[PDB]
Parts: structure tokens; C-alpha cells; sequence
RNA sequence: GGUUGCGGCCAUAUCUACCAGAAAGCACCGUUUCCCGUCCGAUCAACUGUAGUUAAGCUGGUAAGAGCCUGACCGAGUAGUGUAGUGGGUGACCAUACGCGAAACUCAGGUGCUGCAAUCU
RNA sequence: GAGAACAGAAAUCUCCAGUAGAACAAAAGGGUAAAAGCCCCCUUGAUUUUGAUUUUCAGUGUGAAUACAAACCAUGAAAGU
RNA sequence: AAGCUCGUAUCAGUUUUAUGAGGUAAAGCGAAUGAUUAGAGGUUCCGGGGUCGAAAUGACCUUGACCUAUUCUCAAACUUUAAAUAUGUAAGAAGUCCUUGUUACUUAAUUGAACGUGGACAUUUGAAUGAAGAGCUUUUAGUGGGCCAUUUUUGGUAAGC
């Protein structure tokens, strides 16, 4: 193009040029009532790429965000999970890792312990009376479109049966009625375990064997039938509550030579 | 129609004064969220210096 | 009816050219502003002499005419048509108001005027070095029409351009230089370099 | 007639600098106000939920309110032959900092701080200001720099 | 030579305008059922002229998009229409091409009585694979250069898949 | 050092034309049983990462490139301007004294830096 | 701009570019691009109580606006508005 | 005019340092929006002609537009940029630091916020000059036709307009 169209160009900011970002939106939740000066204002940040799901914890500065903690699916093998870890199932396990991990890096896992017993109720977690308040933070799905079922209402779920007091309105997860304007519990438990996933391999292993395990080759690893899901991911649940603190991986390397090698790949001027 | 001069003057001949600020100054536009717990703030710190 | 010159002489108002809030202008009696052999090169014309002004006054559409018309019927009735490049540089869009009639007194435009200032070239004449004689007085029968103190300058710019006479010989000797319809495409020594050389191929 | 509005002759005034329109970055809703503090001001006329007048424009004063999405300042307006204060309630859009504060404080931080190490030291100091004195005396070579003469330049030969 | 670059299809659009309204475009409607599979999409009218005596918001045409392997086999029963003949002129810049038919019963439907004849336009749009970048919502962007269909690899793959008559003409 | 998520400053980051990219990672690519959404599982939702691949994307380079940023013995202490005179000039305008002082051209250089967490031969 | 039967300078359809050159009820200016523009869904904050403040301004009014408090509501998954 | 409270405070038609705002002059238009002269290199299935032509989405002259780099000259109601003068604010005692008491606001919170106690700093008490005293109140007279000059400047041809 000519000259004239670039002199008098705006570039937009770097990351809504990189796509991943809505700064309409960052205004909405990075802000705080000036009355409240200098106190933070807590983001679930959720993302979901194409094989890993990431959860955050994340407070806003002048020079960047800060992470208080964090989740990846990529440690869910350490309590148990070893498949379909982009999942309904795998974000509601990693909002209760996150919510279990954050409310002992603060000190209030023993007050607001959430919810023992999951039957897909929609309930939000209550302040306990004369006590610590509940971890109020907020929610942001990227540029994701909010649609009924979706993987990061899951996460939501966990998170708020976590204890974390994340607001929602039920008209988002799975098994509500857009007729009656109320929603059915008992499918949405069935969700939380394997119930769009179990019953879909147990429908085709009658129905085409061959092609369930072309799709499900890994499941038939460690011989995991479709019915065995639920002792699976409450077994995850439960374990989730006896450690959900972050242990890191340990390093082949030390960051010297990691980087040595690519540095005679990077192409330098 | 106008004509405004010797205005300045006029002004500058008595003075052209400043308010005269003051020490604890009026609480009249602030938040009344935040006056109704400074009043019940400041009768607690009387009465924990009465004592005192 | 007119107007005096000397009553519009000298840049008294603002300007009030011609727009969509002044809509209807009477056009200008000027619409030339290029004689002699236009469609000639650079290289034909090296010499130019400039008609400068010494004062800060207004110039009118029918003056600049009137000049230009006396001044170009003696160049080419004494040397010929193809002997010189005259280009007269400054435009008119200033417009002039009148009171034809205080209650409501502005003012209908009937003319328009150029506005020059201190220094400021308006007659710019190209030529060999053996026309000089004859661009010289065919300026001076100029200066005599529009009102002021004009003085004739001869110049050390080759034509119409900005570089002095060696200067411009040294760019002509290499390939920096190619010659468009009547005026030159310097080659910098920045930009595509391929562009650089499809172009002025003899440098390099 | 003649006009007087609420926005007159505000068009080069209100309008966004050059290849700054668009959005407002996120440090001037973090950029945190407390009361006491000292404020200039600066319209942006994207956001039109908030504005100061004309007049306020460039001006500078102290916060004495805090709210939501807003604060409050005291600017101290001309008018006949005295000062009268206005308490007008803004957006944090509109507003900056005066650095005329912030360059102040380290001041005091600094003789402060060496008002406490000249009293450990022994030495009884000076830290008020002063204005550039005049040029001390001093010696200058010639030992590279031979004085070059100088004439004027006339007329003919550059025209 | 590489996967994910040939010049996979993607859709296909089956335009129809007609330049007045009524029970014609439901005619024009009845019709497209059964050739696709799926309901057609009534396209509204945008401009006014008495040429055409169209108005704002008028439906005089109807068209469908048509995916997966349903446009290829309708594309090797309406390019036997044509006996496989396509010109040059036909083929855009993009690489993307089409044609118009006028006896849309040339496919072999079986002949409804109440609608008569009226032709069928055809428009065939191909892309490599990784497309989906011009589409997403997070970190759009567009493809390379090396990886853009023109009518240079257009009619290659048209030559080389149905089996001769590209007329560059 | 590379990469991902969230980012701050918002072109030194953009734009055009090519080239290269071990590692993981990102991405594309596989299928529609389910919530869901579309005229069109194209987008969007969900499922497996299982089947294939760097060609795109993405990152990094190259261009006496366009554009942008920085800087001065470039232009220029010029144009302009506050003040002063029983200064000049028919006037327009101009000069001088005290002071401030640009821009455009020109030339030279630069072509993202970084913040929290996680991860990589 | 390149393309598709009837189809043209133009009806409908598809692809590339596209910093706004469009539109935003109304004059002009300003402003606005995952919006403040186009389409769709839900809606009545176009509501009650009185106050504080800005503008023209004597710092009186009237008109129009700005930011809060106590209530009730909508909308949104949510911050929020 | 009457005075009242006070006694060099903290004010000033002022400068300096620091820190902000403007869009006037100037400059620019081979940068946007408009106006504008010139020829050159170009493009047509597409503005009109002439020629060869049955006719061509056919060839050659030709002329305007669009394309491209160039060129002459401008804008109070165009502008990337951007001065001079004038203009806003701060330069401490009602201050700084430490300690930590109150609350029905605020915080995930013994969180910050506002106001505080008790300590330390009080001498160059934190730029210059000067200060014929600073602050405050009441009451009322006359005026409420203006004009001349330097500079800026609008109508006007111009005026002791």
C-alpha cells in the first residue's frame, strides 16, 4: 500500500493484534470501586486450547497481571485422571484443585471446606457467621462464546463447590430446561463423572466396536471400561482434597542448557 | 456595547483574594457511606481517650 | 463596474477564498499560467531569470493577464515561440469584496487577487544564455503594468530547478540523473535497490 | 444569535491526540486517588459520561472525594475580584497525576535524609535551594584550539 | 509432496434469482429440498429499480450452502450437464469458480409438475487446508502466500481431477 | 535462550516480498453419541489427541524497502515573536538594541523492550 | 478489484483488499471498529425520596447535564452498566 | 467613613526551578481534506472520434478519465507538527518518619481508608525580591452617554467612521 495509508495508521494494542484479548471487557473486571483504593480484584482466568486446559488466579497491576496460583490438566495424573483431559469432567476436577489450592495459600481451607457430596445443585457458597469471609473472585472466558454446556462451566462448578464464591446463574450449565426455566440436577451430575462420554463408549461398544476403540484406543490401556469413570473421578475429587498443593516436575537441566542449544537455532542477525 | 476595559483595575485596586483555606474543611459532597462511619468512628476514639 | 487598483493594493483583510461558504466567485480572467515550448526539456533551457517583487501588496487576475500578454508578445514576435519556458508561479485565490449600495454592509466578491510578500519570484523565464537580452527587457515591459518596486534577478539555479549549474553537471555526468516531460528524476542513493538500478541503468 | 453552550470552542481542545484514538490503556484506572492528593486534568472526548467544562481544562487542583468510577476535586476559579472555590465531581478518564508533587517529595526524602547524616556527622549543612549563580573564574588553552578570525559575508554571491 | 495443501473443497452455493416475489420463490424453494437435503436460506432484496420492480426487503432470490461430500456428488452430476466444459473466464482470482444451468431438472429429479423451469447458478470455492485461522474468534490472522488457490492451481486440480475440457480460451 | 496463559508501555512492535525454524509447546488436522448452534458440525458446542503434519498459523531472520522512533555543529539562531526609540521610510514595510526561539528539508543511527506463573533438549 | 445462465453501469451469490474514506433521527463540530455502527434476545434506570455539584451566572432563578447515598428493578453466566 | 480581632503572619498585577494545558503566528500540502498549472511513463472487453476493416473480448493514431512516480501555488471556518507573550499548580510546621488506638465504611483477612494518641525531626523551619502591616465585618455616596493613543484586528474603498 501507499504511504499515505500507513503515516496515518493506528496500530491497535499488541494483543488485540495477537487476537487474545478484550480490553472492552478487561475494563469491566480489572476495575474497582476507588473507595476500595489499593485492594485487588481476583479473575478465574480460564483458557482451553486444543489438548490442555489452563486456570488462574489473577489480580491486576500497572506493570502486568500477578498470578496468586495456578492450574494445568497436564498434573491431573498425579491424582489419577490419564484421559479426556479436555473435558467437562477434567475442568470441574481442575476448579476444585485450584479452589482447594488457593484456599490453603491463604489459610481458609478448614472454614469454607465447599461441598462433600456433589448431587448437580446449583448452590452458592454461603459466608460461614461471625467468621473469614468466602474468597470472592470473578470470572472472564476470553473471546470464548458463552453457550449452555460448555467446558468452563465446569470449571465454575468446581471452582464454587471449591469454595470460592465465584457468582453464576444456573441458565449455563447443562440440564436446563430453556421451556420451564429450571434445570434437571440428576443430568448434570451425570456430566460431572462420565455421562456425555461414558454412555457414548458403552453405546458404541454395541453398536460399532471397531471405531470405539480407533477413537478410545488409549482407554483400553489399563482396562477402563464406561462404567468405572465415576470411582475414577471421585477418587480424583477425593484425592484433590487430602493434597491439592503444587509439587513442580524436576528439571533434566538447569536453564543454562536449555538455552545453549537454542541459541544456535534462533537465527541471530 | 462592551467595552471592557478598566476591569482589571478595578479588580486588582481592592485586592484579588484567595478563599482563605482552612483546617478540617466541609464534608458536605463526600460520601455519605463514609461520613456516617467517620462520625462513629470519631465518638469511639472520645470515648477511648476519655479513660485514656 | 470596477474597482481601482489602488484601492485593493496592500493585504489589509484576511482571506476569503472560494468554498462551499463562498460559493459563487466570478472565475478569474487569468487561466494560463505556462508559455513558450512547455513540452521542452531541461536540458534545452539551462538558464533562468526570475521577476522578484521588494514589497508586500496584492496582484490582480487582470494585471497578471495584461502582463503576461505584453510580456509574451514581444519574446515571440523578437525570438520565436520555441525559444523560452515562461511559468508564472503565483495563483489567485484571495477574493475581493464590495459594498454596492450601514445596515447589512457586506460585501458581493467581483474579483480575486494573489497575495506576495517580501521576496517572493512570480515570473520565472527559461532561455540559452544568448536570449538574455530579450528576457530581460520582456520582463522590464512587465514590471512596468502590476504596481511596485520589481526587481530582475539572474539566477544561479539550472532552469527551474534547485541545483546550481555545476552541481547539476555533475549528477548529468553520471547516470543520476533522467529526464521526464519537461522536468529531471534525481537518483538517491536510498531506497529499493532494485528499482534503484531497472531505472537510470547507465550509473553502477 | 450568538451561542454559549456547554461545549463551545472545544474542537481542537477535546479532540484526541494524533493516532491516540480508540480505547483508553488500562493505567488510568489503576493509577489509585486518595484524598489530599493533587490532580491536573486532561478531557478525553471519547468518554463523554463525566466531563469537566472548558474551563477546567488544564487546570490543576486537590481531591476531596472518593467514588465509584469518579472522584471529586477543589479548584480554586477567577471571577470579578476574588477566588471562589468549585467542587466538581469527575471521571478518572479525565485525570493525571501532577508529577510538580511527586518531584517534590524525593526532595524531602533527600534532605531528610541528609539532615539525619550531617547529624551524625558533625557538620551543620545548607539545603535550601538557590538559583543559578554566576560563572566562577577559569583558565582557557590554547593549545589544540587556535582562535579561527571571523569576518561577515556579503550580499552578492549568495542572493 | 505434502499433506494439507491440496485443494480440498469446502462448499458450494446454489443461487437462484428471480426478480419478483410470491408463490414463485416458494416454486423456487421446493425445489432445492430434495436436491440438497436441506432448507434453502430466502435471500432479501436490498435496492429499488423499476427495471427489476424490486423494493427493501424483498425476496426474489434463494440460494444453499452445501458441504462435505453432498457438493462433489452434486458437482459430478451437473458438470456431466455441461459435459465437463468450463472456460477461463469462468475461474476468479482466488481460484474459485462457477456456472449457470438452465434446465434444473438436467440432474435427473424426479419432474414436479407445478414449477416448470428455471435455471440454477453454481459457485465452487476451494481451500487448502488450515483455513480456520480466517474464521476463529481468538488469534485470527490470515495465510501465507504459499498457501493461497489462484486459477493457476485451480485449473491444475480441475485438470487433473475430472478428466480433461478446461477451456482456456 | 524457545514456548504457553495472563499482561503493562501501545508501530523501534506495523506493512510488503522471500527464507529458515531440533526440543517440547502452540496450531492445523479426526468424528458428531450428548448439551448446544447453524440454510451449511464452515463458525460455535461437545468427544477423543486416537489417526496425520509444519504447508499454513506462530516465532526469528533478510531488504542500501515503505512507514515509525531517536539525535544533532544539517537547515536555523532563519521564519515568527514580548519590549524600546522624536529609528528609517510618502506608505507598504524594514533595520537595529535587549531577549526567547520553531517547523519542514538534509544527514546519521535504531527496527521491541519487559512483568507474574508454568514448561522445553 | 476479480468471478456466476437468462443479468446490462446496477437485481441475488462467492473470494481478496479495505483506520473508517460508512452509519450513528435531526444543523455543525467532536467522538466511536470483537463499538457508541448492523442483526438478534430480554426489557422498562424514559421509576420513588429529597439533597450536593457544573454551565449562562449577581455565583439568584429557569432549562440541560455530572458524581454519590437510601429503595425497587431490568439485563447479563459475571464483572458491570 | 466607622471600626473589630491580631502583630511580619503569610500575602504579592513579580521572577527562578520543577511540572501540566493550548492549536495563534509561522510551517506543510512529492501527509489527510479541499483548490490548483504543467507536460512525462502507463492502463481499457468499458467516454468519444478517424483508419483497416463482414465482424472480433481485433490492429494503429486520438482524446479524456482512472494508475503511477513528478511539478507550480494556496486555505479564518484544512492539517502531521508547532513557537513568542500570557496562563494553572507545588516549593513544608495545617510538614516528614516511626509506633499503633477508634469505626456501623472497606477488605479473603487483625485489609486498607479517614481521623487520632505517644515518640523523634523543630538551629538554613526546606528558591529569589519586597512587605508603607495581615485578616474580618457593617453601612452608604456618586457612577452605571465615554473618548484618544502603540500593537493585534473585524465590517468598510476609506474616513477626525
Amino acid at each position: 500500500k501507499s504511504s499515505a495509508y500507513s503515516s496515518r495508521f493506528q496500530t491497535p494494542f499488541r494483543r488485540r493484534r495477537e487476537g487474545k484479548t478484550d480490553y472492552y471487557q478487561r475494563k469491566r473486571l480489572v476495575t474497582q470501586h476507588k473507595a476500595k483504593y489499593n485492594t485487588p480484584k481476583y479473575r478465574l482466568v480460564v483458557r482451553f486450547t486444543n489438548k490442555d486446559i489452563i486456570c488462574q488466579i489473577i489480580s491486576s497491576t500497572i506493570t502486568g497481571d500477578v498470578v496468586l496460583a495456578a492450574a494445568y490438566s497436564h498434573e491431573l495424573p498425579r491424582y489419577g485422571i490419564t484421559h479426556g483431559l479436555t473435558n467437562w469432567a477434567a475442568a470441574y476436577a481442575t476448579g476444585l484443585l485450584i479452589a482447594r489450592r488457593t484456599l490453603q495459600k491463604l489459610g481458609l481451607d478448614e472454614t469454607y471446606k465447599g461441598v462433600e457430596e456433589v448431587e448437580g445443585e446449583y448452590e452458592l457458597t454461603e459466608a460461614v457467621e461471625d467468621g473469614p469471609r468466602p474468597f470472592k473472585v470473578f470470572l472472564d472466558i476470553g473471546l470464548q462464546r458463552t453457550t449452555t454446556g460448555a467446558r468452563v462451566f465446569g470449571a465454575l462448578k468446581g471452582a464454587s463447590d471449591g469454595g470460592l464464591y465465584v457468582p453464576h446463574s444456573e441458565n449455563r450449565f447443562p440440564g436446563w430446561d430453556f421451556e420451564t426455566e429450571e434445570i434437571d440436577p440428576e443430568l448434570l451430575r451425570s456430566y460431572i463423572f462420565g455421562g456425555h462420554v461414558s454412555q457414548y463408549m458403552e453405546e458404541l461398544a454395541d453398536d460399532d466396536e471397531e471405531r470405539f476403540s480407533e477413537l478410545f484406543k488409549g482407554y483400553l490401556a489399563d482396562d477402563i471400561d464406561a462404567d468405572s469413570l465415576e470411582d475414577i473421578y471421585t477418587s480424583a475429587h477425593e484425592a484433590i482434597r487430602a493434597d491439592p498443593a503444587f509439587k513442580p516436575t524436576e528439571k533434566k537441566f538447569t536453564k543454562e542448557q536449555y538455552a545453549a542449544e537454542s541459541k544456535k537455532y534462533r537465527q541471530t542477525k | 456595547n462592551h467595552t471592557a476595559h478598566n476591569q482589571t483595575r478595578k479588580a486588582h485596586r481592592n485586592g484579588i483574594k484567595k478563599p482563605k483555606t482552612y483546617k478540617y474543611p466541609s464534608l458536605k459532597g463526600v460520601d455519605p457511606k463514609f461520613r456516617r462511619n467517620h462520625k462513629h468512628a470519631l465518638h469511639g476514639t472520645a470515648k477511648a481517650l476519655a479513660a485514656a | 463596474a470596477r474597482r481601482p487598483a489602488r484601492c485593493y493594493r496592500y493585504q489589509k483583510n484576511k482571506p476569503y477564498p472560494k468554498s462551499r461558504y463562498n460559493r459563487a466567485v466570478p472565475d478569474s480572467k487569468i487561466r494560463i499560467y505556462d508559455l513558450g515550448k512547455k513540452k521542452a526539456t531541461v536540458d534545452e533551457f539551462p538558464l533562468c531569470v526570475h521577476l522578484v517583487s521588494n514589497e508586500l501588496e496584492q496582484l490582480s487576475s487582470e494585471a497578471l493577464e495584461a502582463a503576461r500578454i505584453c510580456a509574451n508578445k514581444y519574446m515571440t514576435t523578437v525570438s520565436g515561440r520555441d525559444a523560452f519556458h515562461l511559468r508564472v508561479r503565483v495563483h489567485p485565490f484571495h477574493v475581493l469584496r464590495i459594498n454596492k449600495m450601514m445596515r447589512g454592509a457586506w460585501g458581493k466578491p467581483h474579483g480575486l487577487a494573489a497575495r506576495v510578500d517580501i521576496g517572493q519570484i512570480i515570473f520565472s523565464v527559461r532561455t540559452k544564455d544568448s536570449n538574455k537580452d530579450v528576457v530581460v527587457e520582456g520582463l522590464r515591459r512587465a514590471r512596468y503594468k502590476f504596481p511596485g518596486q520589481q526587481k530582475i534577478i539572474l539566477s544561479k539555479k539550472w532552469g527551474f530547478t534547485n541545483l546550481d549549474r555545476p552541481e547539476y553537471l555533475k549528477k548529468r555526468e553520471a547516470g543520476e540523473v533522467k529526464d521526464d516531460g519537461a522536468f529531471v528524476k534525481f537518483l538517491s542513493k536510498k531506497g529499493s535497490l532494485e528499482n534503484n538500478i531497472r531505472e537510470f541503468p547507465e550509473y553502477f | 444569535g450568538k451561542s454559549h453552550g456547554y461545549r463551545s470552542r472545544t474542537r481542537y481542545m477535546f479532540q484526541r491526540d494524533f493516532r491516540k484514538h480508540g480505547a483508553v490503556h488500562l493505567s488510568t484506572y489503576l493509577k489509585v486517588y486518595k484524598v489530599g492528593d493533587i490532580v491536573d486534568i486532561k478531557a478525553n472526548g471519547s468518554i463523554q459520561k463525566g466531563m469537566p467544562h472548558k474551563f477546567y481544562q488544564g487546570k490543576t487542583g486537590v481531591v476531596y472525594n472518593v467514588t465509584k468510577s469518579s472522584v471529586g476535586v477543589i479548584i480554586n476559579k477567577m471571577v470579578g475580584n476574588r477566588y471562589l472555590e468549585k467542587r466538581l465531581n469527575l471521571r478518572v478518564e479525565h485525570i493525571k497525576h501532577s508529577k510538580c508533587r511527586q518531584e517534590f517529595l524525593e526532595r524531602v526524602k533527600a534532605n531528610a535524609a541528609k539532615r539525619a547524616e550531617a547529624k551524625a556527622q558533625g557538620v551543620a549543612v545548607q539545603l535550601k535551594r538557590q538559583p543559578a549563580q554566576p560563572r566562577e573564574s577559569r583558565i582557557v588553552s590554547t593549545e589544540g584550539n587556535v582562535p579561527q578570525t571571523l569576518a561577515p559575508v556579503p550580499y552578492e554571491t549568495f542572493i | 509432496q505434502n499433506p494439507m495443501r491440496d485443494l480440498k473443497i469446502e462448499k458450494l452455493v446454489l443461487n437462484i434469482s428471480v426478480g419478483e416475489s410470491g408463490d414463485r420463490l416458494t416454486r423456487a424453494s421446493k425445489v432445492l429440498e430434495q436436491l440438497s437435503g436441506q432448507t434453502p436460506v430466502q435471500s432479501k432484496a436490498r435496492y429499488t429499480v423499476r427495471t427489476f420492480g424490486i423494493r427493501r426487503n424483498e425476496k426474489i432470490a434463494v440460494h444453499v450452502t452445501v458441504r462435505g461430500p453432498k457438493a462433489e456428488e452434486i458437482l459430478e452430476r451437473g458438470l456431466k450437464v455441461k459435459e465437463y466444459q468450463l472456460r477461463d473466464r469462468n475461474f476468479s482470482a482466488t481460484g474459485n469458480f462457477g456456472f449457470g444451468i438452465d434446465e434444473h431438472i438436467d440432474l435427473g429429479i424426479k419432474y414436479d409438475p407445478s414449477i416448470g423451469i428455471f435455471g440454477m447458478d453454481f459457485y465452487v470455492v476451494m481451500n487448502r487446508p488450515g483455513a480456520r485461522v480466517t474464521r476463529r474468534k481468538r488469534c485470527k490472522g490470515t495465510v501465507g502466500n504459499s498457501h493461497k488457490t489462484t486459477k493457476e492451481d485451480t485449473v491444475s486440480w480441475f485438470k487433473q481431477k475430472y478428466d480433461a475440457d478446461v477451456l482456456d480460451k
